[PDB]
């Protein structure tokens, strides 16, 4: 059994080094710019009439 | 005439339609002050002035106008140097007097002479990872990109002060043949900041080496963006009439182009992208485009603007903008500045296009470009195995991989660290950049020519 | 004077307004309610009207004040709680039968029930005095520094009257002035616009601190005065604390506390804790709240007294300054501040910049930030004043990613990073050494080892050790801690006592949460000496067991460090830890051998 | 004749205008400054001048010149400099000592000073003569006639007057044309407003080579002769790089450079290097200059030389089409001719579309392209020419969804991508496979296949080998490279090769050398050789190890081999390249058994 938790340790050490590092910046990034891009549509357009 | 009304930075006169576009006017308060304003906008019978200095106190018919009759031009002297004015076309810091020998134009164009031969020459800031791996020139224009975070002034002096330095050691060497004259202009920043700076000069050299043009944030908007005009007009004069070398140093960008965007606000103008203006490229490129060589090619404006980003994004408008006209990037990271590197110079996006402009080699290698971009190569190779080091371990990675983490790590250890006062002249540079890929082996070595790796190792 | 042509909302334009400047203060109606003329398109003239214009039918009279909103800056400051456009709202508790001041009520901005002793300077008629020059003073305090008088800033001349000693009313002249004819009469208080600022001799960097009290702001980064400083928010559950602590436990000459734009709860407890807590200097007739001058607005209050608030309280500060005294400004939100701007925008129909915050944000946040710093006091002898703004930005988009936020801190030299989960634990205040940074770190710990203490070598340590602690910390997880030497076992184990005895304070208890500038030092002193003693010692043969063991006394002491009085025989040397130093070296060669 | 009424902004508007076309040039007041009119509002014609003005007085003279901005098409447009609104560089240098446009010049259109050598063609007297057609040749270059001398379209007739074979100046008569008696006299050059498109016999399918030198385009996806390109980049993404070595090899017969807006040291560069620099075909005195001609502006040079610049290039292009030349314009960046309608459309007060840039923006874009393409030339003798369009725009901040990027993808039927991560490393330009795509991609095999080498086979495990890698990489990252099977190690490996040896265009000694489709096949011959055999190898069990270290050589020879100079054997076939094949196939056996 003691064979067979040290090869499972090594893939479980992989996972979570993986979602925290490359997962989690990923997903902020992507949804803060398209966040920033969507509301810019937005404003101009209210500019646009009221000028 | 008189005031009609007042909104915001913009103020309605009432006149005659006698005057032309930029003419100067004076306003007189009722105080009996008067301030200085031009028109932006003309029209029948009526103009809409934006005024330098003030927004508020403006009255009808108990203020009076009076027009100067000329539309501004900045008074440019050559004996500016050493000499104390204030971001306003003169002094109201009370210091030596400009005086004028040429009155020019900060439009953009006034008889402006540039560049029809490129930058050839190497001009140094005794920091290796400035010059090696991005080279600066007799004309090349770098944007020190900061953080709210990092101590942006710090930095802005670091570059200035040891160039100081380093740039006699190059005329010696026969890079250059002409004077060094500093053009230091800050505009907006804060009174903190403003006495730090001068400080800073005061313990490398003097304020003999320097002109200063100081403009306080508690002073407008309006009169943020004539500070880098004024600036534009010194290096300029110096660099065409007395064939002078000129490096200007202007701090903070960013405080100049959040000014640009408060009018449109407080305008009917509809601003663009990110609620920043849809003619804020013109406004940045007036100061980018009046920069290389100076007619008689012995005279020179060289640029270091310095931006601060706020949000640190590189999808902000300021540094994408500035990016794409200026020659070179030089990032400047606060995960360095934490560990405890000095300067905190990561060069992984640092990138020049005009990369052979840059560098030189008449005072400077050939092997100095040859060498930089394997480097650079060679250091981003060791940052995609550091990301790969956090998640794999070192249960898999390669006999290849393992050289690269080594690498990253000597490079941000020895080379990008120096001290405060500690100059390296370009050629010991190399010699140390030559330590740095001595460890890797001739077949890891392979993208170089063999001409090269064979002469020096 | 003028007629109304229009009321459009809150917004009112008037006609047959002539000589109207555009800050001039206006009243509006047969009620007069204070607004000010933001605008002028032709004749008409467009005011911001801050109280309700209910009531305003077109065609009632406008009537110019003749002359721009102002404050009021002179004795009787301390002890008064006031509006953001210094309105006392102690004075409508006893007239009106209200907290709060409702429509059509305005008062003036003293009280002139109140009458000081006014005692005169050094110069006498016939002399000719300057802007600034101390002309006389009111003494009414004597727990700090009072109300030094002086001639108006931009005014000069040659005094013709000069009222003697005696008490007079705020309201009534002390002093005429000669310059061009009578230059007018001058009264115990001056007017200033706010959205001015007042001179001083010259502007210097700081490099002065003062008595914080607080022992994590002092060892982690220092606090100086004259310093720009972000504090991040948390609604209640975490700002009210640190604040009402900043504000007990410096003993800075003065203390300005404006409170922007709050929620009601904060206001609430500010002005019924200052009398109830007690002076950490001695003293009483209301302790704290007589080094207090309070602007507190909820967001409840008029948005053009939200917008003004800072303002105000920043001239206030300015006033102080130019008599020579160090201010602690403590603001609580520029988030809160800057939501006045976003509002006041959309009813003029301004165009704002990003997330619907205007762009008058940045330039004005510039503007303000230079105001606070440390000055050459103006004044014919001189002094040195300060004044320290620390601002509270908080969440306004439920990040710090926010124009307000991401402004400021780079305008900022400092940043305080407060933690949530020991906040919520009520540990206060618990500043991250991950966070945070001081770019005021190099010349101030120059200004300290000058003074008397070891400061730039502990200060610096104290970092490093933390900084390295979470980095050997993950190789106890994933490796083990018995494999590893005894030397980075001490990096942690000092690391825990830095951590609970400095940051771990609790603002509860006053042998646990106040201690001078040079007790800190000591006890950080102690901390020291025994890590590096503690990593020979393991080296020249001795293990962590061994080590817990023989250090014994000393180890017990230093984790007992806080609970000791700010004294022993002064309040600058604790004898307790100069004989601690001996016990320290006595051990080690015990230990050791 | 017109009287300005107002200034506002670079935006005049002037009374007493009955007529005025569509973007008609003017010089406006006396400083004589360039304008359009864009709209007419009333009797007063809004006009747009888009010199700098900082000076113009209200009631200053208009003067119409009573067609639109336009073009001149005649002798010396060759190794002749000139701006966006068609002065001659070189003329301003001389008589303003002003190396750039100053505010208030006036130089005519070309170059009136050279005189030029006229011969008369296949066309004498009592001939009929139509537009397009050679009515002559003019010698401006070592080896060819560059501006053959076309009779304008929309102008007919029989000639009276055939000037003979002598030297002429530029506005001397040369040619008198009868239809409705004399229709008018003829000069050398030729005008034509540059918003109408030149009109084409018929146009032709693109199905020809284009050889642009470049390795890294010929290997991946190559452009055609009449194509349409977008590529996209952000600086470090070697744009002004690519053109320098585009203009170099470049088979076409003419090159147009336009530049948008540029540094002023990039166009300072490009002008000096052309004529220090040798051609590939030959060039005899200023080599490559011979065969470009430079449109060249600055970021705040002329708005209307900016936004003209695609337009006077275009009819450049379409003029020597029309002659019978290939031609291959080289545009950088529309997306900076997109900032001055940015511009336009906020001064004007004309409502704009997303991003602040107007909707119209789509339409003026798809006109630009529409006009390109290869075509049958307009005139009797009747030749082939063609005009290869690339265009480079800009991301904002990675985003490729702007309205600039999205709007050129839109027109384009070939993209070409870039790669931030991958210009880091330095291998710019970067173009993969799921950012790029070329319709032209299928013909263009079929063709290269005929002229010699076996590339389509080769592209299409090429494409195979780079789509796979991507979605391997991804799988070293998160989960390792312990997932992974020995083939898949092989497609990591040959595509780290690819990545260098064509994409890098970056020196170690020297830029790289003119590498030709044929070169470009033999690198695709060894690395899709080396693969092939690897994998079998591991197939049939063999160590990775001792597959890669036995390639060694071979590796460090194909980096290499693009700086050297093509031809080490032959063009076709290098002795180099051919002794490799037999090196792989010596290893393979050694591992299998």
């Amino acid at each position: 059994a003691f064979i067979i938790l040290d090869e499972v340790i090594k893939v479980t050490n992989r996972r979570v080094n993986a979602i925290e590092h490359v997962i989690i910046p990923r997903t902020e990034n992507t949804i803060a710019y398209i966040n920033s891009e969507l509301d810019e549509l937005d404003r101009e357009e209210f500019y646009r009439l009221k000028k | 005439n008189t005031v009609s009304g007042v909104n915001g930075p913009l103020v309605i006169l009432e006149k005659v339609k006698f005057p032309r576009y930029n003419e100067i006017v004076n306003l007189t308060l009722p105080d009996g002050t008067v301030r200085q304003g031009q028109v932006l906008e003309i029209r029948g019978d009526r103009a809409i002035v934006q005024v330098f200095e003030g927004t508020s106190g403006i009255d009808v018919k108990k203020t009076t106008v009076e027009f100067t009759g000329e539309s501004l031009r900045i008074p440019v002297s050559e004996d500016m140097l050493g000499r104390i004015f204030d971001g306003s076309g003169r002094p109201i810091d009370n210091g030596p007097k400009v005086f004028a020998e040429d009155y020019l134009d900060i439009n953009g164009s006034p008889i402006n002479p540039y560049a029809r031969i490129y930058p050839e020459e190497m001009i140094s800031t005794g920091v290796s990872a400035i010059d090696t791996m991005n080279s600066i020139a007799r004309g090349q224009k770098i944007p020190i990109f900061s953080a709210s975070g990092l101590p942006h002034n710090e930095i802005a002096a670091q570059i200035c002060r040891q160039a100081g330095l380093v740039r006699p050691t190059k005329d010696v060497h026969d890079g250059h043949e002409e004077n060094f004259s500093i053009v230091f202009a800050a505009m907006g920043v804060n009174l903190e900041t403003a006495r730090f700076f001068k400080q800073d000069f005061e313990e490398n050299g003097s304020l003999e080496r320097t002109s200063l043009f100081l403009n306080l944030a508690n002073d407008p908007t309006i009169e943020r963006i004539i500070t880098p005009r004024l600036a534009l007009t010194t290096a300029e004069y110096l660099a065409y009439q007395t064939e002078r070398h000129v490096l200007t140093i202007l701090t903070d960008m960013s405080s100049y182009a959040d000014a640009l965007r408060e009018v449109s606000a407080a305008r009917e103008e509809v601003p663009g992208r990110r609620g920043y203006p849809g003619y804020m490229y013109t406004d940045l490129s007036t100061i980018y485009e009046r920069a290389g060589r100076v007619e008689g090619r012995n005279g020179s404006i060289t640029q270091i603007p310095i931006l601060t980003m706020p949000n640190d994004d590189i999808t902000h408008p300021i540094p994408d903008l500035t990016g794409y006209i200026t020659e070179g990037q030089i990032f400047v990271d606060r995960q360095l500045h934490n560990k405890g590197i000095y300067p905190p110079i990561n060069v992984l996006p640092s990138l020049s296009r005009l990369m052979k402009s840059a560098i030189g080699e008449g005072m400077t290698r050939k092997d100095h470009g040859d060498v930089s971009n394997q480097l650079y190569a060679k250091y981003a190779i060791g940052k995609d195995a550091a990301a790969m080091k956090a998640v794999v371990g070192e249960e898999a990675l390669s006999i290849e991989d393992k050289l690269s983490l080594e690498f990253l790590e000597k490079f941000e250890k020895t080379f990008i660290t120096q001290g405060a006062y500690e100059d390296r002249t370009v050629f010991e540079s190399l010699d140390q950049a030559w330590s740095l890929l001595r460890i890797y082996p001739k077949e890891m070595l392979n993208r170089i020519s063999p001409k090269i790796l064979d002469e020096f190792y | 004077y003028g007629a109304i042509y229009s009321v459009s909302g809150p917004v009112v334009i008037a006609e047959n307004m002539i000589g109207c400047a555009m800050y001039e203060l206006v009243k509006v109606g047969h009620d007069n309610l204070v607004g000010e003329v933001i605008r002028i398109d032709g004749d008409k003239a467009t005011i911001q009207v801050y109280e309700e214009t209910a009531g305003l039918t077109v065609g009632d009279p406008v009537l110019r004040t003749g002359k721009p909103l102002s404050v009021e800056l002179g004795p009787g400051l301390m002890e008064t709680i006031y509006d953001g456009i210094q309105r006392p709202l102690k004075a409508i508790k006893e007239e009106s039968q209200s907290i709060y001041i409702p429509r059509g009520i305005d008062t003036p901005a003293l009280d002139r029930t109140i009458k000081w002793q006014f005692t005169p300077g050094k110069f006498q008629v016939g002399d000719h005095i300057s802007g600034g020059d101390i002309y006389g003073s009111v003494f009414e305090n004597s727990l700090i520094s009072s109300h030094k008088i002086l001639l108006p800033p931009r005014s000069r001349g040659t005094i013709t009257w000069i009222a003697p000693a005696g008490e007079y009313t705020l309201d009534e002249k002390i002093l005429e002035v000669e310059f061009d004819g009578k230059k007018s009469d001058f009264t115990l208080y001056h007017t200033w616009p706010v959205r001015v600022p007042r001179p001083v001799t010259e502007k210097l960097s700081a490099d002065y601190p003062l008595l914080t009290g607080q022992r994590v702001l002092d060892a982690l980064f220092p606090c100086v005065q004259g310093g720009t400083t972000c504090i991040p928010g948390a609604f209640g559950c975490g700002k009210t604390v640190i604040s009402q602590s900043l504000s007990k436990y410096s003993n800075s000459d003065a203390i300005i506390y404006v409170g922007c734009g709050e929620r009601g709860n904060e206001m609430a407890e500010v002005l019924m804790e200052f009398p109830e807590l007690y002076t950490e200097m001695s003293g009483t007739k209301e302790p704290i709240m007589k080094r207090t001058t309070l602007v507190a607005n909820t967001s409840n209050m008029p948005v053009a007294a939200r917008e003004a608030s800072i303002y105000t309280g920043i001239t206030l500060a300015e006033y102080f300054r130019d008599q020579g005294k160090n201010v602690s400004m403590i603001a609580d939100s520029s988030s809160r501040w800057a939501e006045a701007l976003r509002e006041i925008s959309g009813r003029l129909g301004e165009m704002p910049a990003d997330q619907g915050f205007p762009a008058y944000l940045g330039a004005k946040l510039a503007s303000f930030y230079e105001r606070a710093g440390k000055a050459v006091a103006l004044g014919s002898p001189d002094r040195t004043g300060s004044v320290s703004i620390v601002a509270a930005v908080s969440p306004a988009g439920g990040d710090f990613s926010d124009p307000v936020t991401t402004a400021t801190l780079g305008i900022t030299q400092v940043f305080w990073g407060l933690d949530k989960k020991l906040a919520q634990r009520k540990h206060f205040p618990s500043i991250n050494t991950s966070v945070s940074y001081s770019k005021y770190t190099n010349v101030l710990n120059k200004f300290y080892d000058s003074n008397y203490p070891e400061f730039p070598v502990l200060r610096d340590r104290m970092k490093e050790i933390l900084s390295n602690a979470e980095e050997l910390e993950q190789v106890v997880q994933l490796v083990g801690k018995s494999a590893l030497s005894d030397s980075d076992k001490i990096t942690l184990d000092v690391a825990t006592l830095i951590k609970e005895d400095f940051l771990q304070q609790n603002g509860y208890s006053t042998y646990d949460a106040f201690c001078p500038i040079w007790k800190t030092f000591d006890m950080m002193r102690a901390f020291i000496s025994y890590h590096d003693e503690a990593q020979k010692a393991v080296a020249n043969g001795a293990n962590w067991s061994k080590l817990a063991d023989s250090t014994g006394d000393v180890k017990h002491a230093v984790s007992s460090s806080k609970f000791f009085e700010p004294s022993r025989g002064e309040k600058e040397v604790h004898g307790e830890f100069e004989k601690l130093l001996s016990t320290m070296q006595e051990r080690f060669a015990e230990s050791t051998d």
